[PDB]
RNA sequence: AUGGUUUGGCACCUCGAUGUCGGCUCGUCGCAUCCUGGGGCUGGAGCAGGUCCCAAGGGUUGGGCUGUUCGCCCAUUAAAGC
RNA sequence: GGGGAUAAGCUCCGUGCGUCGAGAGGGAAACAGCCCAGAUCGCCGGCUAAGGCCCCUAAGCGUGUGCUAAGUGGAAAAGGAUGUGCAGUCGCGAAGACAACCAGGAGGUUGGCUUAGAAGCAGCCACCCUUGAAAGAGUGCGUAAUAGCUCACUGGUCAAGUGA
C-alpha cells in the first residue's frame, strides 16, 4: 500500500478514486495501489 | 493571399493614468492607443477575452477593422505589453493604415521536415522582417527539410517568399541551420 | 472520419448504385480477415464488396426506390455489388454462408422491391 | 557549473529583489522555454541539474539555450564562528530571477516531447515555472 | 442520473404499494421494503413503470435518481426471480457441505468452521467443492458471499481457496 | 518541509549565589515502535524475512573493562527502543 | 540598508520617522514599544475612532447577493487529485458523438542486423507496402523462441452530450 502525497495512475489502466478525503488509485495490478498522504 | 477583417468593438477611455488604467485591466478590459498620419492619435479601451481569442486566431499579425462610436477605422497592430506571469495582454498598439500603404512586419517562420540519423536540428531565428501591402500580411512560414547532411546552413534569403513582400531582412541573416549531432563525449565536454 | 468523408463516401456508394443493376446486404459477424480476404478475391472476377454505414447507407437510399431495405439494414450490414450479371455474385454468397454457418443474409434488392430471404435463395438459384 | 571566470571583487552586498523581471520576458532564439514566477536565487548547481535533466532525456534533437547565469557570489560563515571578525568566504554563486523571466529555451520538432522535458526540468528546478511558447 | 431517468418497468406478477418517502415490493419470491433519502420523490406509473422524480438538479437529485431507480431494479428482479451466486473451492482436502441453515467447512484450519445463515436466504450443495446460493435480495446475497469468501486469505500461488465463478486469479511463480 | 535532540550564533532572565558529569532510588510523558497486536506489497512456495500503515496497554538483561555517558566484549531473552 | 542565511526579541547605520523610555485610557485574552487616542478636577449626560455586535461580555442570533463541508475559519510549502463555483475557448457530435453490450482486428509479414534467439513486443532503422474496414515493424501484461490473452483503428443496438 504505497503510501505518498504525490499519487498517480501507473499504467493506462489504473483508477484514482476518493474516499473520506483520503484520495487513493486502485487498479487490478495490485502493486499499483497507492494512496494519498 | 489575402485575410478577412477581425471586426471588434472599442470605447475611448475615460481617464488616462494608472488609477484609471489598473482599475479597468482588473475589470477586464485593456488600454489601447491608436496612432498614425491621421494627426489625430486617441485611446480607447478593449475587451480582453476576445481580444485574446483574436490574437490567438490570427497569429502575431493580423489587419483588424476597430468599431469607435459607429466609426469603423483599419489599423495593423505593432507592439504589445504581454503579462509577465498572466499570460494576460496589458496594452496593444494599433496604428491607422489604409489599403495601399507599404509597412514593415517581423514575421515567423515554422519548419518542417524528415531528418536524418546525424542530423542535428537548430533554429538561430524565428523570425524575418518582410514588407508586404496591409491585406497580404501572413501569419506563419514554413520549410521543407529532407536529406540534410553536415554543414547545412540554410540561408534566410534563400527561402522562396509569396508574391507581393521583399525581403527587409540583410541576406547575410541565417534562418535554419543544420550541425553534426552531438555523442557522449561531446555531451561530457561541454559544460564542464 | 470528417463530415466531408462521410459526404464523399455516400456520393460514392450513390455512383456505385447508379452504376449497378442489383445488390445484396448481409451480416458480416462471425467471418474471419482470412475468410473475407479470399470471398473478396473470389468474388473480385464481377462482384466488389465492401462495408458501409447503415445511417449513411440510409440517407443515400432515398434517392431512388430502394427504402426497401431501410428496414432491413437494421444491425451489421455488408454491401455486394453484382457489376458482371447478377446471379453471380448471390450465388458466391450463398454458398460462401452456407459454408461457414457464420453468415446470414438479411435481405437483397432487385426490381425496386424489397423480397424475403426464401425469394432471394430462389432468385440466386436462378 | 557555469560560473564566471573573473570579476572586480569576489564578494557583493545582499541583494534587493523587488520588482517585475524585464530582461528576456519573451521567448526569442528557439520555440518553447519556461518561465518562472516568484522572486528568488537559483544556484549554480539547480542550473546545471536542470540543464543536465533537459540535455540528456531530448538526447540527439534539438539543441537548448541558457538566458541567465549566476553572476553574484555569496558566502556562509562556517560553523563555530561567533558571527563577526569580517565576511565569509564565497561558496556557490547564484543567478537572480524574477517573476516572469525566462529561464530556458528550447527548438525541438515535437510539442509533446519538449513540454515533458521542461517538466521535468521544473521538477528539478527551485521555484515554480511554466510553458510558453513564441506566439505574441 | 440520467440512468436513473430511463421508466422502470413493473412485471405483471409484481405489487408495489408506496406511502410517504417508503416504498415496498412484494411478489412469488418475498416482499422487500427501503427507505429512500427524502429529498428525492418517485412515482407510481400508470402503464406499469416507475418513475423516480428528483425535486432539485443539484447534488442530491442528480446523485440520488440513478441510484433509486437501480436499487428498485434490483429489488424488483430479486423478488420477481432473484439472483444466485455459485462458488467453488479448488484445494486438496477442502470439503464443503449444507447441514440444515447453517453451514460446515473443511478450509484445512484446525477447528471446524461454521457460518451461520441471514434470513430469507437459501443455500443448497451441489458438488462437493461446487454449490450456489440462492436469495432474493442482492444485498445480502453479495454480503454472504463476500462473508464466506473472506473465511480463507488471498492466494495467488496456489489459487487455494473459495472463489466466485467469473473471477479470475493472477499467477505468480518463484525461482527460488 | 517538520521537530527543537547534536555541533552551533545572540547575549534577554539569574554573578547581594540558578550546584556540574556519572552511579543509586524513584520515576513521568511523547511516539519518528524494540517485542508483543492488526494490516498492504513483495524480487511473499512454505518457514524465515524486507518494507510501509494503525497502535503508547504492558514489558523491555546482567556482567568484564574504564569515573565514565558512550562503546567493545561474554552470555541470555520477545525485545534489550528513540 | 550593511553584516548574519534575507535567523534570531541579533548587531551596525539613516528617518525635521513613530512610540517607550519620560504615557494613564480603549482594542489585539494576557502583552512599553503593534492599532485608536494625549488623563486640570468632578458629574449615576450625549456623539464617536480602532475593534466589535449569539452567551461568558455592550452592542444586528440584521438586510440582500454568492462561496465553503474542510470545524478550513480557528498554524505551513514543493507537489498531487473526476472536490466544488465562475468565464472564455476549442474538437467531435441526430451523416448518431463518448461509455457499454456483438464481430474482425490478418496474409510478404518471422521486415532486415543482433543474436543459441529477435518471429509486434533485450536492443538499431524505414518505421514500408498490400485486401481494405481496420492491423501500429505494434501500447502492454505472454512465452526460452514460438503460440495464445489483449489492444489501437474499424463495423452493429441503445440513444445526447461528451472530451481536452
Ligand atoms: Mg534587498
Ligand atoms: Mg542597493
Ligand atoms: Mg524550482
Ligand atoms: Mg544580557
Ligand atoms: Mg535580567
Ligand atoms: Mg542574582
Ligand atoms: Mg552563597
Ligand atoms: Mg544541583
Ligand atoms: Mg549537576
Ligand atoms: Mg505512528
Ligand atoms: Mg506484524
Ligand atoms: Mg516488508
Ligand atoms: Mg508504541
Ligand atoms: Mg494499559
Ligand atoms: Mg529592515
Ligand atoms: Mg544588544
Ligand atoms: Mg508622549
Ligand atoms: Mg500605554
Ligand atoms: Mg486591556
Ligand atoms: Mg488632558
Ligand atoms: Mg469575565
Ligand atoms: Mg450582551
Ligand atoms: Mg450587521
Ligand atoms: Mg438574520
Ligand atoms: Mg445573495
Ligand atoms: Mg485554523
Ligand atoms: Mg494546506
Ligand atoms: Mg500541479
Ligand atoms: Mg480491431
Ligand atoms: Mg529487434
Ligand atoms: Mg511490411
Ligand atoms: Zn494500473
Amino acid at each position: 500500500m504505497k503510501v505518498n502525497p504525490s499519487v498517480k495512475p501507473i499504467c493506462d489502466k489504473c483508477r484514482v478514486i476518493r474516499r473520506h478525503g483520503r484520495v487513493m488509485v486502485i487498479c487490478s495490478d495490485p502493486r499499483h495501489k497507492q494512496r494519498q498522504g | 493571399t489575402a485575410n478577412i477583417p477581425n471586426k471588434l468593438t472599442a470605447n475611448v477611455r475615460t481617464r488616462t493614468g494608472k488609477g484609471a488604467s489598473r482599475q479597468a485591466r482588473r475589470d477586464g478590459k485593456v488600454p489601447a492607443v491608436l496612432y498614425g498620419h491621421g494627426t489625430d492619435p486617441q485611446h480607447l479601451e478593449l475587451n480582453a477575452r476576445d481580444f485574446a481569442a483574436v490574437l490567438r486566431s490570427h497569429g502575431t499579425n493580423a489587419i483588424l477593422t476597430l468599431d469607435i462610436e459607429g466609426t469603423e477605422q483599419l489599423a495593423l497592430t505593432k507592439a504589445l505589453d504581454v503579462h509577465p506571469i498572466r499570460r494576460n495582454i496589458q496594452h496593444a498598439d494599433l496604428l491607422v493604415v489604409q489599403r495601399g500603404e507599404k509597412v514593415t512586419v517581423e514575421v515567423t517562420v515554422l519548419v518542417e521536415g524528415d531528418a536524418t540519423p546525424g542530423t542535428l536540428v537548430t533554429q538561430d531565428a524565428n523570425t524575418i522582417e518582410i514588407e508586404a501591402e496591409a491585406l497580404s500580411i501572413p501569419e506563419q512560414l514554413t520549410v521543407s527539410v529532407e536529406g540534410v547532411e553536415a554543414g547545412t546552413q540554410i540561408t534566410a534569403g534563400q527561402i522562396s517568399l509569396p508574391e507581393g513582400v521583399n525581403l527587409i531582412s540583410d541576406p547575410e541573416l541565417l534562418v535554419v541551420n543544420v550541425v553534426e549531432a552531438p555523442s557522449a563525449e561531446a555531451l561530457e565536454e561541454e559544460g564542464a | 472520419m470528417a463530415k466531408a468523408d462521410k459526404a464523399t463516401a455516400v456520393a460514392d456508394i450513390a455512383e456505385q448504385f447508379k452504376a449497378s443493376t442489383a445488390t445484396v446486404v448481409t451480416e458480416y459477424r462471425g467471418l474471419t480477415v482470412a475468410n473475407l480476404a479470399e470471398l473478396r478475391r473470389a468474388l473480385g472476377d464481377s462482384a466488389t464488396y465492401t462495408v458501409a454505414k447503415n445511417t449513411l447507407v440510409k440517407r443515400a437510399a432515398s434517392e431512388a426506390g430502394i427504402e426497401g431495405l431501410d428496414e432491413l439494414f437494421a444491425g451489421p450490414t455488408a454491401i455486394a455489388f453484382v457489376k458482371g450479371e447478377a446471379v453471380d455474385a448471390a450465388k458466391a454468397i450463398k454458398k460462401f454462408a452456407k459454408d461457414n454457418k457464420a453468415l446470414v443474409i438479411k435481405g437483397g434488392y432487385m426490381d425496386g422491391k424489397a423480397l424475403s430471404v426464401a425469394d432471394v435463395e430462389k432468385i440466386a438459384d436462378l | 557549473m557555469l560560473i564566471p571566470r573573473k570579476v572586480k571583487h569576489r564578494k557583493q552586498h545582499h541583494p534587493e529583489q523587488r520588482g517585475i523581471a524585464s530582461g528576456g520576458t519573451s521567448v526569442s532564439f528557439g520555440d518553447y522555454g519556461i518561465q518562472a514566477l516568484e522572486h528568488a536565487y537559483i544556484t549554480n548547481r539547480q542550473i546545471e541539474s536542470a540543464r543536465i535533466a533537459i540535455n540528456r532525456h531530448i538526447k540527439r534533437g534539438g539543441k537548448v539555450w541558457i538566458n541567465i547565469f549566476p553572476d553574484r557570489p555569496l558566502t556562509k560563515k562556517p560553523a563555530e564562528t561567533r558571527m563577526g571578525s569580517g565576511k565569509g568566504s564565497p561558496e556557490w554563486w547564484v543567478a537572480n530571477v524574477k517573476p516572469g523571466r525566462v529561464l530556458f529555451e528550447l527548438s525541438y520538432p515535437d510539442e509533446k516531447t519538449a513540454r515533458d522535458a521542461l517538466t521535468r526540468a521544473i521538477h528539478k528546478l527551485p521555484i515554480k515555472a511554466r510553458i510558453v511558447t513564441r506566439e505574441e | 442520473s440520467r440512468i436513473g431517468k430511463q421508466p422502470v418497468p413493473v412485471p405483471s406478477g409484481v405489487d408495489v404499494t408506496i406511502n410517504g418517502q417508503n416504498l415496498s415490493v412484494k411478489g412469488p419470491k418475498g416482499t422487500l421494503t427501503l427507505d429512500v433519502a427524502e429529498p428525492i420523490s418517485v412515482s407510481r406509473a400508470e402503464d406499469g413503470a416507475i418513475v423516480v422524480t428528483r425535486p432539485d438538479d443539484e447534488r442530491r437529485s442528480r446523485s440520488l435518481h440513478g441510484l433509486s431507480r437501480t436499487l428498485i431494479a434490483n429489488l424488483v428482479t430479486g423478488v420477481t426471480e432473484g439472483y444466485t451466486q455459485k462458488m467453488e473451492i479448488f484445494g486438496v482436502g477442502y470439503r464443503v457441505q449444507l447441514k440444515g441453515q447453517n453451514l460446515e467447512f473443511a478450509l484445512g484450519y484446525s477447528h471446524p468452521v461454521l457460518i451461520e445463515a441471514p434470513e430469507g436466504i437459501t443455500f443448497a450443495v451441489e458438488s462437493p467443492t461446487k454449490f450456489s446460493v440462492s436469495g432474493i435480495d442482492k444485498q445480502k446475497v453479495g454480503q454472504i458471499s463476500a462473508v464466506i469468501r473472506r473465511l480463507r486469505r488471498p492466494d495467488p500461488y496456489k489459487g487455494k481457496g473459495v472463489r466466485y465463478e467469473g473471477e479470475q486469479i493472477r499467477r505468480k511463480v518463484g525461482k527460488t
